């Protein structure tokens, strides 16, 4: 009841009560990463995934 | 000269693989500041190498 926001083990904001009402949760981390390109070979074809 | 045998079974543990870690420097470096990327791109391929 006295805790508004809460961090994680990595010291990052994870969730916080809605400051207005409804006493609900909050954001979650978005999607990211390293996009890779798969090519069977330019000598054979030109496909890409 | 020995007269009797003793069949024994020993164990041996050897690692062959480790944790396949992948750290994205887009989120580690310049977490959420949009102006931080302008200075991060000034360095070069430190996020690629």
């Amino acid at each position: 009841p006295f805790q508004q926001f809460g961090r994680d083990v990595s010291d990052f904001t994870d969730s916080v009560r809605d400051p207005k009402t409804s006493e609900i949760l909050d954001i979650s981390p978005c999607a990211f990463g390293g996009v890779s390109v798969i090519t069977p070979g330019t000598n054979a074809s030109s496909e890409v995934a | 000269i020995p007269t009797n045998f003793s069949i024994s079974i020993t164990t041996e543990v050897m690692p062959v693989s480790m944790a396949k870690t992948s750290v994205d420097c887009n989120m580690y470096i310049c977490g959420d500041s949009t102006e931080c990327a302008n200075l991060l791109l000034q360095y070069g391929s430190f996020c690629t190498q």
